[PDB]
């Protein structure tokens, strides 16, 4: 084929222009606020996807998750377009165990990249963003 | 030469089709859009200044109002360029004064029809 | 007609590129005010952000699951045509753009009414749900300030006469901008940010009830910014009009006849770019230092204060022209 | 006509599903519902780091009220330098909470520049959060302050205050921001007392747990009376902006002792502080490991010690049966008084007005529960 | 001339084929006003110089008043 | 054969044109004195648009008759706002 580059030209443009949705729930929401502030102002730039979520492709679940919040998270992914990617920020979403709070967000929405921490720092979420950027580039290999 | 300019009688062929489309159109939403299109067809005929005079008032205000009322009120069921000012401001100055008078009623009328003030 | 088809293309290419690039320019200038930095990673210089954003939405997905799915796609097309047809009547010299129409001023006013018409077709789709009555509030705000621009238009024609944009620029030669209209210039700038979508007034129309065509809506939006910005320029600011009295001195020193060395057409365009870019810049720090209005406060600012004020200005403009003639 | 004000992301992030019955041309009929979001099961020491995760921004001040509530139940609480590291840090985390609240208001109310200017200064406070902690404990504090803590405060103390007058000069001197905030906010004083409001939520009109009956070391340091003319959102913001300057004027007047003094709490039990000589002083290892394994018991009795934090009245109802961990722990928070006061106050305004209410009212999803 | 007359005809027939609608009649009356103007403007150009075009602007003002009046009437109705 | 050709910007636009619901409660307002603002735009827009030909035809006429029209319209904006205002 030789010109296999056209499949990656769209990918390099996708990872640098991607618009993430702020699903701010609790503590991780403001660590993400510090991220989307003077830190992720170069290639992130995406927000406002509540009005949609037909617009924006990357879903960042940042914060805690209640047993009653389950139909809302499921619907956001359903209202999202076909090239949808998911990022799980925070211990509450990753795995905090309660009877009023669900054990994991994986039961609701399948996640591509998981970001650990309580709360994960400005550098912690940013790295998780670059790992998902690498997954969009079709380079997902076992480390 | 210029066969398309001679066959520009297509305006009557388009107007008869456009007006028969305003009646046939189910829901007023399509009928107003077709009224705008019919006025744009008439504007294209005024190329054969009044085109731009019509687009600014008829399409610009009248048609905008026609769409503003249907979306809100549910209702439903199934040397100088042509001047003009030389006569209206000097000779027909009486009509100019009365045209301001007809415009008094134009804004005062709805104010005494849909008010309910205390 | 190869001479005319190449002439339009180079103008359209530069206009569309300038419209797209402003999305990066606004992003970087707002960043400097907020103490942060604009785009850096994209391209090489950080200037390829606009193209990358456009290409991202070209792949995307369909919005098929409908309420006349032809009418919902009709609105972003109608906003694009009015924006581009608006540009064909904005010259900068004797006849820079072919739309040297014998009634140029009205062409801009005929379009400024269609940008309102297309707006109520946008949020119209999908019943009364998701505020159709909220989308109609934006179009009612639109018609209010549309009257202000037309009232300012007639004010400029009251001073210079003739419906030609080229003749409007030619008369303003003595005073650069229309100087006896400095508060009216700020009023037309306040109406410029009000008519088009800039946070003060864009927030009222796009931020309220839970709030492919995205590359269009934002293109026509940014087109409407520069369109009304340059549009303000020929009415007031005075494009082409660079150096005064010291213009003829510099030109006649080393040119002899005129030659194919047409510097005239270059200096003027560079002056007009500065005229609109300074207004475009003014359109950017108003995003930064300004809060938000309420719908009822919008109409109260226009219909109650702005409209009877302008009524007085054009009422005295022929009476003050009656004495000196 | 009824609408659900943002299923998520209403003002900043929220989450709140506010069923506002928006009657003809927006008049508002409030029906909040929401109130979404172990302290008993976990031990007395285990409950403390789990407690601060209510109000994320004022987490250190959220820790302070619970630490004082356990102190009152224990009836043993006298640190000196360990008490100095509470008034300073309590008025540092106060800057943090007041930043988020004012910025969340400004974010939706156009002005995006003060919103980012707020988070920019916050990064300078992160050094005071990471280098010291990694914090407020019932027996004092988690650990000792570093050498580069008191030696470099002037880098923040002088550079901040002038930047506070850049956010203030951008909001208070306005037409757009001023006319709205003056009109909105139905602070009817008597009904506002009946609704159980607190802090900048009730002292806006001119009505304080921080003063008069003060909590540890706050007693000696100077505090000015925040005036507040009218009962509206503009005065509410002015009080928060006056509290901003108040939170800075204290630090300079509280800059005393700090390096070398009282570590945490003096005895064998209630968090052992040897660190270096814990191997030589091994007779306290049976005590040290017991605080982590089983946990020390507390006397039975109903206690409630309300403390005014940056948001408002953060009160802990620590009730123990006699065991290591308390029987029931209740959190009477101002964020729960938000949803309680939303009706009647917002009832009689418009939809875009109903967003600016939250900014002054102060809302945190975690703190609500 | 022949265009405006045919527009007037179809609109007058469309008015008396309303199907209760009400909203259709307002659109029809506006197009009848447009039909009269086009035949007058054609006559104005055929005759030459401003006289007919003056009365054409007069109809444009009266039609605009007629539309604003008739639409406010619908608002008085449907309470 | 044609002049300027605006359709050459319309043709690429035509070419480009060709190429269960959850999360919220809905399905189910009359803003009263809001339609009147639009109803008032039509004559107010007419008022300024009708002035346009008189504005073009200056330095040939006497402005006293030209001023009279505007005075009648000033009495109107006064006859509206002082009577009922914008209706908050
Ligand atoms: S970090 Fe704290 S949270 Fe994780 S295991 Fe250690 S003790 Fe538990
Ligand atoms: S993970 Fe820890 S950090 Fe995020 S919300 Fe949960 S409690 Fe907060
Ligand atoms: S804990 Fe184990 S070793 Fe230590 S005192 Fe008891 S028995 Fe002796």
């Amino acid at each position: 084929y030789t010109l296999t580059t056209l499949d990656a030209v769209a990918n390099w443009a996708r990872q640098g222009s991607f618009w993430p949705v702020t699903f701010g729930l609790a503590c991780c929401a403001v660590e993400m606020m510090h991220v989307s502030a003077p830190r992720y102002d170069q290639d992130r730039l995406g927000i406002i996807f509540r009005a949609s979520p037909r617009q924006s492709d990357i879903m960042i679940v940042a914060g805690t998750l209640t047993n009653k919040m389950a139909p809302v998270l499921r619907c956001v992914y359903d209202q999202m377009p076909e090239p949808r990617w998911v990022i799980s920020m925070g211990s509450c979403a990753n795995g905090h165990f309660s009877y009023s709070v669900v054990r994991g967000c994986d039961r609701i929405v399948p996640v591509d990249v998981y970001v650990p921490g309580c709360p994960p720092t400005s550098e912690a979420l940013m790295y998780g963003v670059f790992q998902l950027q690498r997954k969009m580039r079709n380079t997902k290999i076992t480390r | 030469x210029x066969x398309x300019x001679x066959x520009x009688x297509i305006t009557i062929f388009l107007a008869i089709l456009c007006t028969i489309f305003i009646i046939s159109a189910k829901n007023p939403m399509v009928s107003i859009l077709y009224m705008i299109a019919l006025f744009v067809i008439a504007a294209m005929y005024l190329y054969l200044i009044f085109s731009l005079l019509y687009i600014m008032i008829y399409i610009g205000a009248i048609a905008v109002l026609f769409l503003f009322i249907i979306t809100l009120l549910d209702i439903n069921s199934t040397t100088l360029l042509t001047t003009i000012g030389n006569v209206l401001l000097t000779n027909n100055a009486f009509i100019l004064l009365v045209l301001a008078i007809v415009l008094l009623l134009g804004i005062i009328g709805p104010i005494s029809i849909t008010m309910k003030h205390k | 007609m190869i001479i005319n088809i190449v002439e339009i293309l180079i103008f359209l290419v530069c206009v569309l590129f300038s419209v797209a690039y402003l999305t990066v320019a606004e992003r970087k200038t707002l960043a400097y005010m907020q103490r942060r930095l604009g785009p850096n990673f994209v391209g090489y210089y950080g200037l390829l952000q606009a193209f990358a954003d456009a290409v991202k939405l070209l792949l995307k997905e369909i919005v098929l699951p409908e309420s006349n799915y032809i009418i919902l796609v009709i609105s972003p097309l109608i906003t694009l045509i009015t924006a581009l047809i608006g540009w064909v009547v904005i010259p900068l010299g004797p006849g820079i753009t072919l739309g040297e129409l014998n009634l140029g001023i009205l062409f801009s006013l005929a379009i400024g009414s269609l940008g309102v018409f297309g707006s109520l077709l946008s949020g119209w789709s999908s019943n009364s749900k998701y505020s159709l009555l909220g989308s109609i509030r934006s179009t009612a705000q639109l018609i209010s300030y549309e009257l202000i621009l037309t009232s300012i238009f007639i004010i400029i024609i009251m001073f210079v006469s003739s419906l030609n944009i080229t003749t409007i620029i030619e008369t303003q030669r003595v005073v650069w901008y229309c100087i006896p209209l400095l508060p009216l210039l700020l009023i037309f700038f306040i109406a410029s940010v009000a008519e088009t979508a800039r946070p003060p007034f864009d927030l009222t129309e796009s931020e309220s009830e839970l709030v492919s065509p995205f590359v269009f809506f934002f293109l026509a939006e940014y087109s409407n910014i520069i369109l009304i910005s340059a549009f303000n320029g020929y009415l007031l600011l005075g494009g082409y009009l660079s150096f005064n009295y010291s213009y003829l001195f510099n030109i006649l020193f080393n040119d002899y006849s005129y030659v194919s060395f047409l510097f005239e057409g270059l200096i003027n365009s560079s002056a007009y770019a500065i005229k609109l870019v300074f207004l475009m810049f003014s359109f950017i720090w108003v995003r930064a230092a300004f809060p938000r209005f309420t719908y009822d406060n919008l109409i109260n600012f226009c219909w109650i204060i702005l409209l009877p004020l302008l009524f007085g200005i054009f009422l005295i403009i022929p009476s003050t022209l009656y004495i000196f003639d | 006509f009824t609408i659900n004000f943002g299923p998520q992301h209403p003002a900043a992030h929220g989450v709140l599903r506010l069923i506002l019955e928006l009657s003809g041309e927006e008049i508002i009929r409030s029906d909040p519902h929401v109130g979404l979001l172990l302290i008993e099961y976990k031990t007395y020491m285990q409950a403390l780091p789990y407690f601060d995760r209510l109000d994320y921004v004022s987490m250190m001040t959220n820790e302070q009220v619970f630490s004082l509530a356990v102190e009152k139940l224990l009836n043993v609480e006298v640190p000196l330098r360990g008490k100095y590291i509470r008034t300073m840090f309590g008025e540092i985390t106060r800057v943090l909470n007041h930043l988020m609240s004012v910025c969340s208001h400004a974010m939706d109310v156009g002005a995006l520049t003060p919103f980012l200017w707020g988070f920019e200064e916050r990064e300078k406070l992160m050094e005071f959060y990471e280098r010291v902690s990694g914090y407020v404990r019932p027996g004092g504090v988690s650990q000792d302050l570093p050498a580069g803590l008191l030696d470099d405060i002037y880098m923040w103390a002088t550079q901040f205050g002038d930047r506070l007058d850049e956010i203030e000069e951008l909001l208070t001197d306005n037409r757009i921001w001023k006319l709205r905030t003056v009109n909105i906010g139905t602070v009817t004083a008597q009904d506002a007392l009946n609704l159980g409001l607190s802090g900048p939520m009730l002292r806006g009109s001119g009505i304080d747990i921080r003063k008069n009956a003060p909590y540890d070391a706050y007693d000696k340091v100077d505090f000015d009376v925040p005036v507040g003319m009218n009962g509206d959102c503009y005065d509410r913001y002015l009080i928060r902006m006056a509290e901003f300057r108040q939170s800075l004027r204290i630090i300079e007047q509280c800059c005393n002792d700090m390096p070398a003094g009282a570590v945490k709490v003096e005895d064998f039990k209630i968090n052992s502080p040897p660190r270096n000589l814990m191997k030589e002083d091994m007779e306290a290892l049976i005590h040290h490991f017991l605080l982590y394994t089983k946990g020390y018991s507390v006397p039975p009795g109903e206690t409630y010690t309300a403390i005014e934090a940056p948001k408002g009245e953060m009160g802990v109802y620590v009730v123990s049966d006699g065991s290591e961990r308390p029987y029931k722990c209740k959190i009477r928070a101002p964020g729960f008084a938000h949803l309680g006061a939303f009706d009647h106050i917002a009832r009689g305004h418009f939809l875009p007005d109903a967003v600016a209410i939250i900014g002054t009212m102060d809302l945190v999803f975690g703190e609500v529960d | 001339m022949f265009i405006g007359t045919i527009i007037l005809v179809l609109s007058f027939l469309g008015f008396v084929f309303n199907r209760r609608n009400i909203i259709l009649a307002f659109i029809c009356l506006e197009t009848m006003l447009l039909g009269i103007n086009l035949i007058l403007l054609r006559n104005s150009v055929l005759f030459d110089d401003i006289s007919g075009s003056l009365f054409a602007i007069v109809i444009i003002i009266l039609a605009g008043v007629e539309s604003a009046i008739g639409l406010s009437l619908l608002v008085s109705y449907y309470r | 054969m044609n002049t300027f050709i605006i359709f050459i910007i319309l043709i690429p636009i035509v070419g480009f044109a060709l190429l269960f619901e959850c999360g919220l409660t809905s399905f189910n307002a009359f803003n009263a004195a809001f339609i009147l603002v639009a109803i008032l735009f039509l004559p107010f827009d007419l008022e300024i648009s009708t002035l346009l030909p008189y504005v073009m035809s200056i330095y040939l006429v006497s402005n006293y008759g030209f001023t009279i029209v505007l005075l009648f319209l000033l009495i109107l904006i006064i006859g509206f706002v002082y009577e009922i205002n914008t209706n908050a």
